[PDB]
């Protein structure tokens, strides 16, 4: 029994062992309550606005659509506080886990930004925050740590598995199993057991909402397409949300192609994998012939998840969201044309979203269409990783 | 059935059941097997049997290391079946029980799995990530081919959910002594006699503890408590992993645990 | 001959080689001009808006004032595109730059924050930019330095002198000297020769204009004081402008106090120095007894300059801004309290200010004060620093 | 005064003026004042002199690091004085002009720093970072002290200025070659006609040309197209750097290439 319909159509559900219930009964209650509550949206509004930095800029790109009829904006995400939109969902959760009488945090994070999102808010909030992430992430990503641990977090390398997020995912869960009286869960997507995506979907449909009134106040119409990459789907849902009823509004979700579909290194499970039952959801998942998890890949450690949440797998059974997949070399040839053509340095994540776009641009150069990309955050994480490659590919 | 039958005779001999649980293949199909029957003629009045699966999220370290020792044996589900059906050739009568993660009973067809179950002569199946709520196809496949489900009483259990699992469960109730994942260093300490009475006025099948329960004066506690028995898994599969390069003291060690923790089901 | 008084009482002037003149002269003209030009004044705005992201929010902290009757408002310009205020004025020097004909940029930087500015205004509005950067702040700086090279710019490392800040502003007036047809020099702060300390001023006055509006709409009344450490002049003269006139208002400008004042090991000039002629002003130096400019120092290489701008000294000399300094372990206490208390990771340049404002709050806990720290960048490019201080000294 | 009757006797045999720069206390005091006589004895008819200073704003790499090797000796402002005392009371007539940065000149009082270059016989103070437009205390000071303050004609000079650095300039006019800071390998090609002629026509100082000039075919042009001589530093000094262990090889080097530099003043 929940207020709430758990399921997008086949895809969704509560696939937690039995002890779990509870505590995601209550936060369904605790958030349903709060949607209603006008304290506590004054209060959310109040740390978007005041604290994090809402509303974001809409900003056009007039170098890199030269000599097309493509029109293409970016919603600036990346300008948030903490430098990407995971900030937006963080702080709402963070209330309602102050509502619900929770003391602790436990978060999982791949790259590090839902860390740091989760990390700068329990610092802010005054909750005690324990954040699980791959061992190979950690170890790529010790900057990131090491902005969680200054603002108070505990990291927590996990080593098994593939020892990146959708193990970080599994630690995070076994521990709230045997913690849920003290440590609200802070899942850091739109996937997971109801009422997770629902609850990060409308504490990040803003994104979305402010896109719409921007758009219309510069073009006077609303876009041909939003495009937005797709790891576990908050920021794809963010901006899709209030465009859904939009009939002529195009939403395109990004999965990471890594080494290309053909190679089985790649996380695009939502048009590559198949409907399974993993981590508290029945969505589509990579999995072996025999039901085993298959290991994701992507050089985005933010995309690196064999899952994606139940509403996109929906949104797309039904056509009205279309799904596709950008490869690394791809997001790195995105990421390079926008560092050094708008002077803006994205996320590795975005990169996918904005490569996509860049094809649609480029393959129909005389096409007229307005577009919007969600740029979910910025790319100073990801310097390192990039240099990297530049220097292994001899360019550097 | 196999369950009724047992639960009948230890309440003639006023005993408690004591319940072994390994990961079927660990360290290897053959030793697994060995280890099996050790657990059989040691005592074991029932078996829980897991299949290795990739992403066990009820289990601790201990099962987690138990379910990649089975992996690098090149173990499938396939071949746990073909595990299951020689157990019940060599062992008509005791109740054999699966500990599965969805994904597994799900990837193939729900009724086709519990189909399987009842080919090879399985008498009960747990889906650890599959709430009550979200039970019906497994139960109604279940009971279409003669597989009791199995359902999860948690000590912060609700009078609906007691209600539920009464009505819905087969076989055995599992009483969960604890929060968390598997573990045999995480010992649970709750009193649980309110829920075993529950359940009993409720009808609900006969109640197995399970997690923590690393030592015999555990196993007396939950009888004594009220409930038909005890499961031990993490316990068991620390002896496995302390003796991989010793099999025969592996299997000495198994047969002096499970001797001792059956000798505490005794009442 | 000047449209503008190049002169702030003794302070400032146009003490360069008669070569530059003209060019000084030139742009002097050209600001006056764009400054009666709306549709400059409107592609400015919507570069400010649109691109980098204004208005920054105004944030009270209620954590790190608890128990005083101090209430602290941290003006938000580590949220702007880049991370710090330096983007304002870029965005204006660059219009500017292309105002005049210009298609080549010459920058110093510090610890990066003025290179990556450059960088990014460079790329967006299609200028050949070239950076030059201290050696030695290249050498612990390597992250900025590949942000900026991203983005297009030439980084150049200056080895001469103590091979940081001073020393890149020399090379770059030197390039400038032999290059000025072709080539605007995009100081990074408000020093140098006339026009610049107006212009920059002019440039980055919105801060102060927005924490007023923000202000008054917040608590209805000014601040008591507003706070913004001081390197060259830049932050603090574009948050103190618009409340010069508000003579209530105080006005507290803090230089580094490095290891100590009495150490020697400083970049506080205005304070502890002396009135000279260097780097195209006359203003308060670091000096020997002799006339031979000293070398700075401070934890923060962007406030590591051993002279200051002349409207800050001349707002010294008569009274209406006073100068503080604050030590490299006040401004690393000041870091960590943020990160933990408020989920903020400021700048090391921007943690003197808040240090100075918590002294001003815990030195008198009953005193009932209203406080505006100027936040004028982000810390992510100083956590490298902050670790291996806390690694030397034990602490982790 | 010394320029005047330097030019009136260099006019008189159809000769421009040879005017070397060298860095005061580079590599030592010692070697410094030989080096100094050194370049007269060769030949030269004036001299430019810089004391050291930390920050040379006009100043490429090859006079950057005569200061730094200046400096590494311990030379100080006070022992430049007390050389150019020295050289004054050895050689009576020869100009001798200072290239100063203007802190050095600001530092203990304009005022002072002029009455000193006086006590010890400089004849005119250039300060590479005044401008005409700032020189007002500087030249004030510089004539109450019978110091010509001299100003710099740049390439990119408007009429205006061609005016105010003839009324307000003496002993003679500094014609830079080209854009850019001092340097050897940079050589001026610009024509310089127009400016030489327009100072001739306000009655400025002699021009002397300077910036770039390392070879006699420069001093050669320079004076054919109506310039009274030419400064050569970068070159010069090149010369010691080379010769750092070399002490008399040198001077021999300078003396060298000061008698063919001068021999091409020669009309
Ligand atoms: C800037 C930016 N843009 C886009 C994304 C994609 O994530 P979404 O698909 O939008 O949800 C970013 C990723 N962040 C995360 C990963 C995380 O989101 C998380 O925290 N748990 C979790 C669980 C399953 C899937 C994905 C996630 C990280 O911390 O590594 C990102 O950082
Ligand atoms: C976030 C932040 N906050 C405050 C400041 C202080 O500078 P101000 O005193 O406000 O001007 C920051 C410094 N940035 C500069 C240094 C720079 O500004 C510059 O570029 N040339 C220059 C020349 C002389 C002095 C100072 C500067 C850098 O790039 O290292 C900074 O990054
Ligand atoms: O491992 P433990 O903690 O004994 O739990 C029992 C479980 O493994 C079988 O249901
Ligand atoms: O060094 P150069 O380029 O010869 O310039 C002359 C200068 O050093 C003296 O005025
Ligand atoms: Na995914
Ligand atoms: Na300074």
């Amino acid at each position: 029994t929940t207020l709430l319909n758990p399921y997008f159509g086949e895809f969704g559900g509560m696939y937690v062992p039995q002890i779990l219930m509870p505590a995601l009964n209550q936060l369904e209650e605790a958030f349903v309550s709060a949607q209603k509550d006008p304290e506590f949206q004054a209060q959310f509004a109040d740390l978007l606005k005041n604290y994090a930095g809402r509303p974001t800029a809409l900003t056009k790109c007039q170098n890199i659509t030269a000599g097309t009829r493509t029109t293409l904006y970016l919603k600036r995400e990346d300008l948030l506080h903490g430098g990407a939109h995971k900030t937006n969902q963080v702080l709402g959760q963070a209330l309602l886990a102050k509502r619900m009488g929770k003391s602790e945090i436990i978060a999982e994070t791949g790259a590090g930004q839902h860390g740091v999102a989760s990390a700068l808010a329990s610092a802010l909030l005054g909750l005690k925050c324990r954040i699980y992430m791959g061992a190979k992430d950690v170890e790529r990503q010790s900057p990131n740590v090491f902005r969680m641990r200054l603002m108070g977090a505990e990291v927590i390398p996990v080593h098994s598995g593939s020892a990146t997020l959708k193990d970080a995912c599994n630690e995070a869960l076994r521990d709230w199993s045997g913690s849920y009286e003290t440590a609200h869960y802070m899942l850091g997507t739109a996937a997971g057991p109801h009422p997770y995506p629902t609850i990060v979907r409308e504490f990040q449909r803003m994104i979305g909402e402010e896109t719409k009134a921007q758009i219309l106040d510069k073009e006077g119409r609303l876009p041909d397409a939003v495009i937005a990459c797709v790891g576990g789907g908050s920021n794809a849902i963010g901006m899709f949300a209030d465009f859904i009823n939009d009939t002529s509004v195009g939403l395109i979700g990004v999965e990471p192609g890594g080494h290309g579909i053909e190679t089985g290194e790649h996380g695009a499970p939502l048009k590559h994998g198949r409907v399974g039952i993993y981590f508290g959801m029945k969505a589509p998942m990579m999995q072996t012939a025999d039901g085993q998890i298959e290991e994701s890949y992507s050089i985005s450690a933010g995309l690196d998840f064999p899952s994606v949440g139940p509403q996109h797998a929906y949104l797309n059974s039904i056509g009205r969201a279309d799904y596709v997949s950008i490869t690394d070399d791809e997001a790195l040839e995105a990421f390079k044309t926008l560092c050094r053509h708008e002077g803006i340095i994205p996320a590795l994540e975005s990169s996918h979203a904005l490569a996509h776009a860049l094809k649609m641009m480029r393959e129909q150069p005389e096409k007229e269409q307005l577009l919007v990309v969600n740029l979910s955050g910025r790319g100073d994480k990801d310097i390192f990783t990039v240099h990297d490659i530049l220097k292994a590919r001899g360019e550097i | 059935e196999r369950y009724e039958n047992l639960f009948a005779q230890l309440n003639d001999r006023r005993e408690g059941a004591f319940v072994p649980f390994v990961t079927l293949g660990d360290p290897g199909i053959e030793q697994s097997l060995k280890i099996i029957d050790t657990l059989i003629d040691a005592g074991a009045d029932a078996l829980e049997l897991g299949v290795p699966f990739s992403d066990p999220l009820a289990d601790g370290p201990t099962i987690q290391n138990a379910n990649l020792r089975a992996f690098a044996a090149g173990v499938t589900p396939a071949q746990c079946f073909e595990m299951l059906a020689l157990i019940r050739e060599k062992h008509p009568t005791i109740p054999i029980g699966l500990l599965m993660y969805a994904n597994l009973v799900f990837n193939n067809g729900i009724d086709a799995f519990y189909a399987r179950c009842e080919q090879v002569g399985v008498d009960s199946v747990l889906v650890a990530d599959v709430p009550v709520e979200e039970s019906a196809p497994f139960r109604q496949a279940a009971l279409r081919h003669n597989i009791a489900p199995i359902f999860i009483c948690p000590p912060n259990a609700d009078d609906d959910l007691l209600r539920q699992v009464a009505s819905y469960g087969r076989g055995y109730t599992y009483l969960l002594s604890r929060s968390g994942v598997t573990g045999a260093e995480n010992r649970g300490a709750l009193p649980l006699h309110h829920l075993i009475e529950k359940l009993k006025e409720y009808h609900a099948a006969p109640a197995l503890q399970g997690f923590g329960i690393s030592s015999p004066e555990q196993v007396s506690a939950a009888v004594r408590a009220g409930a038909a028995g005890a499961i031990s898994g993490s316990a068991i599969v620390k002896i496995i992993e302390k003796n991989l390069a010793s099999p025969k003291q592996m299997l000495a060690e198994l047969r002096s645990f499970v001797s001792a923790m059956k000798a505490a089901s005794r009442a």
